[PDB]
């Protein structure tokens, strides 16, 4: 079904397919425990749109049940950083949790072990900014994530043809775009080394998170738990 | 398993 | 000096900046001390070739100090642990972290926490043989990993040229082998997607370290203390 | 201070 499908057709699924932007509960006033909670609470309900966006990528429906819930455990702080990235590019200094949730560097720091993950996420919305990355990218990057991040038995078959397939759609974009070939393949690897330090920093944020959880700063949905336990820190 | 059954709706 | 170099004269200086492959203490069924202690005395060894590994890599030297500092410490276990992957590509089911040390996976149970560990590296090695990933390939990686894992964590524009000058290199091996035009960005794909799953190992093996330290299974070196320092 | 410093210059 998703192999049937040009290009122009892969990046019309995965944009019709996008979550909403959701807001925060956040009221403007003067914590560690209250920051903490904004962000828990924020990616518990987007993480209910995460799903059914996951079932709209083309090819993700017809893996098993078992394997993709392995594919979203493993990915989903992943594919919310690199949402917060992607809000973030128009917002230099920022990150855009929220439309009403907007934070600077200054303000990471009132959660301990935040600072640093900050930083990495600012310098990755930087690097977006520089690369002046596009929605019909940024799409197929997230995606990738889901599919990648986990896939590591004609399972993995199926989701390899599928990666091979938003790999000609990336390819499809940059030469419309007018970039050489030399370019196309540069820029190509260019985004996909993204995705390392996008690991990175979801490795990163899941120990702080797991850290969070046990000094029993703000508390977890039973959702949330459940995506942390099956990364076992 | 929340994700299960929310994958399964 | 090294963005003026052609895609084959890439290839032969990587292939010529190859570390040797070390050995291991040659000798008794392992416990979890001796069996870190192997490791540790091994990565330890091989760090100080990793160095000058580096040192030869197109473009490095032309980093400040700082910088070159910064990728090594970023990008240290990542480096060991694709060599690791490369060597145990033709020995399916186990590890090869020295000739005379090969390990299977029941092997991996000796020390807590290490199983899951060896599972993600058997796993990298048995992908690298599916796409039977060529020593000119390996080798780009490699030294993508090296300047790539630290930079986004900092001169920077420099690194960002030469990794694209590895990228042509890539491309270029892809090229020869006969492989078409959709074929070569594809498998491009493929290799730099392995990476994602390289830097999480490494970040599952720089806490599994950490956790050694903490329990003090087995003393660890100087050296190894300051590259494990440089991390969360 | 660092050991790496050291290993990188000789
Ligand atoms: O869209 C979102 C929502 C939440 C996060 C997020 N970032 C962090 C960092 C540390 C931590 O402990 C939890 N985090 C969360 I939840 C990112 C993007
Ligand atoms: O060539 C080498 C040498 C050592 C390692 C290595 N892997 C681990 C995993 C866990 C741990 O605590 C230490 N490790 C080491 I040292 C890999 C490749």
């Amino acid at each position: 079904l998703a192999l049937s499908l040009t290009a122009d057709q892969m990046v019309s699924a995965l944009l019709d397919a996008e979550p909403p932007i959701l807001y925060s509960e956040y009221d403007p006033t003067r914590s560690e425990a209250s920051m903490m909670g904004l962000l828990t609470n924020l990616a518990d309900r987007e993480l209910v749109h995460m799903i059914n966006w996951a079932k709209r990528v083309p090819g993700f429906v017809d893996l098993t049940l078992h394997d993709q819930v392995h594919l979203l455990e493993c990915a989903w702080l992943e594919i919310l950083m690199i949402g917060l990235v992607w809000r973030s590019m128009e917002h230099p200094g920022k990150l855009l949790f929220a439309p009403n949730l907007l934070l600077d560097r200054n303000q990471g720091k009132c959660v301990e072990g935040m600072v640093e993950i900050f930083d990495m996420l600012l310098a990755t919305s930087s690097r977006f900014r520089m690369m002046n990355l596009q929605g019909e990218e940024f799409v197929c990057l997230k995606s990738i994530i889901l599919l990648n991040s986990g896939v590591y038995l004609e399972e993995k078959d199926h989701i390899h043809r599928v990666l091979d397939k938003i790999t000609d759609t990336l390819i499809h974009l940059m030469a419309k775009a007018g970039l050489t070939l030399q370019q196309q393949h540069q820029r190509l690897a260019q985004l996909l080394l993204i995705l390392s330090h996008i690991r990175h920093m979801s490795n990163k944020g899941m120990e702080h998170l797991y850290s969070m959880k046990c000094k029993n700063v703000v508390p977890l949905s039973d959702l949330l738990l459940e995506m942390l336990d099956a990364h076992r820190l | 398993k929340i994700l299960h059954r929310l994958l399964q709706d």
